[PDB]
């Protein structure tokens, strides 16, 4: 939408978020990193 | 008590009884998944239903879930005397700082 | 999955108490943990959560600043340290293994708990 | 949730002053923070917000570019750096802990405030 | 001062007094939640009402409120001498960058 | 809010030229930016907008495909990349800070612009 | 030119002159807020009017706007020599891939 | 690249069996490894993963707490220790080399597998 | 069987056949890349195609595929007798603890 | 060939010529710094640009570059006969096991 | 910085050949090294890397298991052992000094290279 | 003194008292093991606790301790009159040149 | 110069002056600790501030400082004539091979 | 703590010069050392380091390969040998004792330096 309202919005809940998977995520490159 | 539950439910063996949980826009109609636990008088609560309709392989097909709007529900069919227990809903209320919220808890009495 | 709890007992008000949930049957370090409590005659109250590596901790508003949650990954053990116990803190405390589904989470294994009483 | 303002005093106009708030009894790193101010004889004016991890900083239009907000989570401390203070910036500055309800937010806990006077 | 408040309100203890808070389509009629704070002469403002009707457990039930359209208010029933204070409403203005916006404040004098 | 513009000058047609708008007095990363242009003897033509994080890139059809808008938040700078410039692209280019009231956008502050001349 | 504007307006110092802007269902009657800019001859077209009637503190209290349906308007009272400028209205064309549209621009000449 | 399994055979339920996979043609220590199994009439089941440096391990829920995965870089060997074998653990076990694409991973090289029968 | 596959497909040499996988919002519609494996009657699975579209080294251009919504697909053109085989999808499912999930597997029969 | 470069560019002495380098979400858009090297017809290549915009002290201000999205570029101003060379870009592709990836390389011809 | 390739020549396919680089002008032991190659008429291909202390090695996929990289800090020498040379391995090989910028690395002081031809 | 200890603690015989020791990331949160010593009014300090939880055979089980984050503590149960003593914590501080660092010591007074 | 310092600062005796040191993502905002040195007109530099806020016992409390983001600052309060000196900041730039990097120094003149 | 320097003077370019720093008041063998230099009218340039046991040396890019740093623990002496001095190497050289805080290091004690001039 070319006429959406821009910029960064205030009015949010900036108090971390206690609703997320607290477990280890088994989905990452398991290989050594050559970089 | 975040989720509203009746304090009691009952029926004779062989009957179908239901336990409902009612929340609001902060915790059921919010799109948050609803879970159920069953507690027997002498132990820790056991997971009965997860993901609104899914259940552990340790749960017989007597139990099923449902979800619509701000309402959620547990149905028990083929009620047995051994199903006497305290049933609880669990969800997440976006207005609260914790991870889990629970309902009041409903006590199911089987009229044996 | 086997969760074992110990550390309850009776303390005078104002005293501290340390609870410990020993675990086995799964890889402890790959999961976060929860504590809930059930006062006699009451339903369930969520108390605290700790992230698999201790990077995050959350507490129920009713206990924040009074209770501390911690892990010892090396000994497969979950701890809850309560300071300044109040009468209102009398309950059976239970540990649980964290699980998560999609938009919200859940526990899927529970210890048997231990009883903490705060009394004259 | 104890918040403690510190750092007020008298500033010759044109000079800077740094304010800060120390906190305790809750996990500082899990919450965002706010500063507001009240000039004597006036109502409340929102000044600035910082998110729990510093990812966002918003300022009242009346102070943006003159005031800077920052945090040190390891010290449980919130800072406000005011440069080029104007006489109009005289106010009691307060800290509050960020909170949020549904479609809008609010502060829940408040400190007591400290006074910055900008005058020759 | 984007939320209009009367500069003054008063009444005898035992009476009911209200403080209005009137905004525009940008800050009350915008769907934002109205909050109320009480300031006593020698300290910081403290939260009375949040979410238009809810309140901290430290607030006696004398205080309540509501909203409709661009109007909102705080009512004090059973007014006590101890309720003398400066009351402020708070919201969020769609057109502004600040997280919080305030009303102009109202001074409540208890006539007794 | 302060916007500073440069990079104009005469370039042969078919060649590239790029402009920049340096900004200060506000947080660059909290606002989107616009480029607009005014050909000599003509009114003002809108050219492009970029959002604060690069998430939106809109162009007038008259410039789309030759003009690219970009920004670098670490440099507080807005850039305009013009490729294969036409004589018709001669214009004073101006940057402006994005703003809106309720239903439409607007510039709430303007830089002074710079002149790009495209000529044999 | 997207928004219709007359090419010229004029009057003597001290007089009131007006500038018109007219659109359609795609850009004024459309519901898009119509703003005005003042292109003083040696600079950028700074914002003059916003919110159809409001203005920046950088604008003399000479200027005001108006909007009804497809008819947008700018009034200049107490006209000064320094008000010579190209005035533009601005809105958003429902069929525009870009974000802003301007009117043709009206040239204000001060007769003195 | 050659991945070669060893150690299958027939074991009464309750007893243990140890599998291994020897590898060559590549630097063993730079890659993670996977074990999968295929029951004799079924499709493929993921069993376990080990992180190239041994820091992480994950197991299928069907085997967690019963199976252990490990590496010995000096022998270019991957091991799988299965305790308390159950009848349902009968399958051909295969090793495979971890690979990763973007949002998910995959195995690229596969061994031949070896058969483990749990019975009588 | 996290991903659903038909148990069997077939066609005559020279024909085009497809094998497909249907997932859901936790795995394919969730954006996790789909990979496919081929198993011949007496061997270990071999990577056939990965990253939704890439053929490794020795896989001939007979095989191609795609990802759309929760669907994924493997197309085989110019079906040959040597293509008789078992084909499988592989992906990641956010609701499970394992790194990989597989579909049930589809057998392709060439109608020689 | 991981990064795409045009095979050939040219221009007359004194003109400006640019050489593009295009990657993707795996290696430029991804956030990896882009580097450039210059190979004269009978020598070993040497670093020309590093860190997207920086350059060794032995490089005259004729050369500069940029990074934007998945695009990268080397610009040569004041083109001289002595600038004839093969130019190469370099980055790091997350999907590959190596450390460096190169583009195809571009030959710059000066139209003397 | 002096980097000098040596040990090239022509071999029948299937033969081995060892390349090495002598160096001075800098402390060899403090830097990692790279090998790259350029087949005649072709662009550049990265071949291998070795860490400053020899602890890690990575290879281009096209050569892994066929090529070995090593070094001797006490002789200021970098080595590459090529086994089972294929026709496709014909190229000029170069030594380069590792450098690193931020999110990616680069080389900055290469040698002249030496030609290895594999042919019957 | 880099470890923080209260200067004094007390309690009646039969009570449980604790003595804290708090550091930073340089000496407790750092991962360095914490040790405790007991000093009686006319003697040399004696090792009480080592390795955070272990103790020499000369120490009755009255004493135990823990370490968590930057906090460490000595717990004394079954407090006796004979436990009056100074207690000191000890660790290693990565920012200093010395092998050992201490807290300032806490005096425990038993309220007989 | 790696770190940016203004070349000059001044003030009257008794005034407060500050000296800035601005770096970037490679050396201050990178988490590296900033240090400051004082050089008197005809001698070797002296460590003034270390660890961003700490100072040697040989430094009067006139000097203090802190670091935020990529900008470090040395504050000098109660400026005396004897505080006229060259001040330098120091950090570590991860992109460079050297252990230490310096700014260009700032010369503080006391306006006696 | 004393750091005493000697060895400055003037040489024509191309020639070598050796500097040394004698120390006392502390155990030399327990600390690493640094050299920095200050050209007249200029700020400070880090030149070189050398861990306590001589195991590691690092040099500024501007001097590596031209300067050598070494030490003799038995004489409490730090040496710097400069070869092929350039005009650009004119500066006052200073020794300093290495110290380290947390994420970066610093010098604490400084000698008074000596002047090395390189000139036709």
């Amino acid at each position: 939408d070319p006429n959406a309202n821009p910029n960064v919005d205030p009015n949010a809940n900036p108090n971390v978020d206690p609703n997320a998977n607290p477990n280890v995520d088994p989905n990452a490159n398991p290989n050594a990193n050559p970089n | 008590s975040v989720l509203t539950q009746p304090p009691s439910v009952s029926g004779a063996p062989g009957q179908t009884v239901t336990i409902s949980c009612t929340g609001g826009s902060s915790n059921i109609g919010a799109g948050y998944d609803v879970h159920w636990y069953q507690q027997l008088p002498g132990t820790a609560p056991k997971l009965l239903i997860y993901g609104n309709i899914n259940r552990p392989s340790g749960v017989p097909d007597r139990f099923s879930g449902s979800k619509s709007g701000t309402s959620a529900s547990l149905a028990i069919t083929g009620l047995q005397a051994e199903d006497e227990a305290d049933y609880y809903c669990q969800s997440y209320d976006r207005r609260l700082s914790g991870s889990w919220v629970f309902g009041g808890g409903t006590k199911l009495t089987v009229l044996g | 999955v086997q969760l074992v709890e110990s550390g309850g007992g009776v303390v005078p008000p104002g005293r501290s108490l340390r609870l410990s949930c020993a675990t086995s049957g799964f890889t402890f370090s790959n999961y976060g943990m929860h504590w809930v409590r059930q006062a006699p005659g009451k339903g369930l109250e969520w108390v605290a959560i700790i992230w698999y590596d201790g990077s995050r901790n959350f507490y129920a508003a009713s206990v924040e600043g009074r209770f501390t949650i911690s892990r010892d990954n090396s000994k497969n053990t979950l701890y809850l340290q309560m300071n300044s116990l109040r009468v209102e803190d009398t309950a059976v405390y239970y540990c649980a293994r964290a699980a998560y589904y999609d938009t919200s989470g859940y526990g899927d294994y529970w210890g048997q708990g231990t009883l903490v009483t705060v009394s004259s």
